[PDB]
C-alpha cells in the first residue's frame, strides 16, 4: 500500500486510517466517493475510469504537500480506483489525520476539492443508451 | 516524440498513443497546431498539455525526445 | 450493531459506512476520535469514559433528526466507546452519507460539534501525576 | 426517586446513586437546595439536572417517582 495510489482493485479501507494514525493525532476524517445510481435524470448503469497513471499519482502526492504546507501535523493518504465500477462501488478514498478535529475536516474537503481540479483522471458514465466522458 | 491521447480525444482518434517525429523543439502552441492540422476531428475539443507529466504554458518548449500528454477537462472523484 | 450507540468493546468501524450506504449516496464521510498522547506538551497516559447510557443514546439519536431536518438525504450513525481506553483507541465515530459531499461534510462536522455540547458523557484525564475530570 | 451522580460528583459523593423518598412533587430550584443542605461539598459545583433522561428549568417539577440525574459540563468525543 502506497501513500499515494491509484489502483485497479476493490479498495479496501480501514489500512487507510491506520496510516494516518500515530500518538499526537486525535482526529481522522475518511471521505469516500460512491458511484450512484440515479437523477441527472436517466439512471447509471455503471461508471468507467480512466487515468495517466504516473502523471495521476504524482498530483495526489502534490495535494498531500499542499495540504502539510497549510496544515502541519496531518497525515494525508489518497487512493482513487479505475476501470469500471459499479453503484456504490468506492472511486476514492482520501484520509486525513490531525491532532485537532478541524484540520482534519479542513484538508480533506482541500483534497477532494484539489483532485476535482488537477488530477488527470476522467470518468465516463454510461447508460443503457449511451455514454459520454464528463468535463469539469 | 511520444503522445499520449485520454478520453473523449482516445476515443476519437481510435489510439492511445503514436510516435511523431520533431525535427526541432516546438511550442506548446505549435503542437497543437500541428496536432489540429493532422487531426481536424478533433479542434473543437478542449485540453491543456503535459509534457513530461507536468503541466505548461503554450510558450514552453517540447523537446523531440519529451512525452507530451493531451489532458481534456479532469473529472476524477 | 445500533444506529446510535454507546459500547464498551473497542469499535468495529467499516460496519458504520456501509449502514449509512445505499445507491443515493454519492459521498459519506467518517470521523474517528482517537486517544492522543500529546496535546501541546502535555502527557496523557490513557483516557476513562464514563456515560448516563439511555440518555446519551437518546442524545446522539437528536442529532441524526437535526442532521436530516438541515441536511434532507443524509443517514447518519454515531457510536461512542466507555471505560479505560488506551493511547490510539477509538472513542467515537461519526459516519454520514449524503447525495453530495458538501452536505456530508458539515453533517459530519456538526454532530461532532453536537456531541461536545449536549450529550452527557464525559473523559477523565489521567497523567503520571494525576487525573481530572474534563469541562468544556 | 433515583438520584444519579456522575463524572466528578460521582467521585466527590463517594456514592453512584441513591433513593430519596418523596411525600409530594417539588421544583427542580427545590430539589437543589435539598441536595445542597445535604451535601455542601458539592454546593459550589456546576451542573444541569436531567428528570426522566431530559434536560429541565428549574421551575420545572420533579415527581417522587421520576428518575433525577446531575449531568456536570459534558466532555464527549
Ligand atoms: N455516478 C456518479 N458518482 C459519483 C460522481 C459522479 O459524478 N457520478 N462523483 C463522485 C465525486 O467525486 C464526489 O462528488 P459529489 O458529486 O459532490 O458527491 C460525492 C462524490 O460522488 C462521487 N461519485
Ligand atoms: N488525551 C486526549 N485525547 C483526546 C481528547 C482529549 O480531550 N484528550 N479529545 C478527543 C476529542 O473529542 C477530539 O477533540 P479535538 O480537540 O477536536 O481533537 C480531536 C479529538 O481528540 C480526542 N482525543
Amino acid at each position: 500500500m502506497k501513500q499515494f495510489e491509484i489502483v485497479i482493485e476493490p479498495i479496501q479501507t480501514e489500512q487507510y486510517r491506520e496510516f494516518t494514525i500515530n500518538e499526537y493525532q486525535g482526529a481522522v476524517v475518511v471521505f469516500t466517493g460512491h458511484v450512484r445510481e440515479w437523477t441527472k435524470g436517466v439512471k447509471t448503469e455503471y461508471l468507467e475510469y480512466e487515468a495517466y497513471i504516473p502523471m495521476a499519482e504524482k498530483k495526489l502526492a502534490q495535494i498531500g504537500d499542499e495540504i502539510n504546507e497549510k496544515w502541519p501535523g496531518t497525515i494525508t493518504s489518497i487512493v482513487h480506483r479505475i476501470g469500471p465500477l459499479q453503484i456504490s462501488d468506492i472511486a476514492v478514498l482520501i484520509a486525513v489525520s490531525s491532532p485537532h478535529r478541524k484540520d482534519a475536516y479542513r484538508a480533506n474537503e482541500y483534497a477532494i476539492e484539489r483532485i476535482k481540479e488537477i488530477v488527470p483522471i476522467w470518468k465516463k458514465e454510461i447508460w443503457e443508451d449511451g455514454s459520454k466522458w464528463q468535463g469539469h | 516524440m511520444k503522445v499520449l491521447y485520454f478520453a473523449e480525444i482516445k476515443d476519437i482518434l481510435q489510439k492511445a498513443q503514436e510516435d511523431i517525429v520533431l525535427e526541432q523543439a516546438l511550442t506548446v502552441q505549435q503542437f497543437e497546431d500541428l496536432l489540429f492540422e493532422r487531426y481536424p476531428q478533433i479542434n473543437n475539443k478542449k485540453f491543456q498539455v503535459a509534457v513530461n507529466e507536468e503541466f505548461v504554458q503554450k510558450s514552453d518548449f517540447i523537446q523531440p525526445n519529451d512525452t507530451v500528454a493531451l489532458i481534456p477537462p479532469v473529472s476524477g472523484g
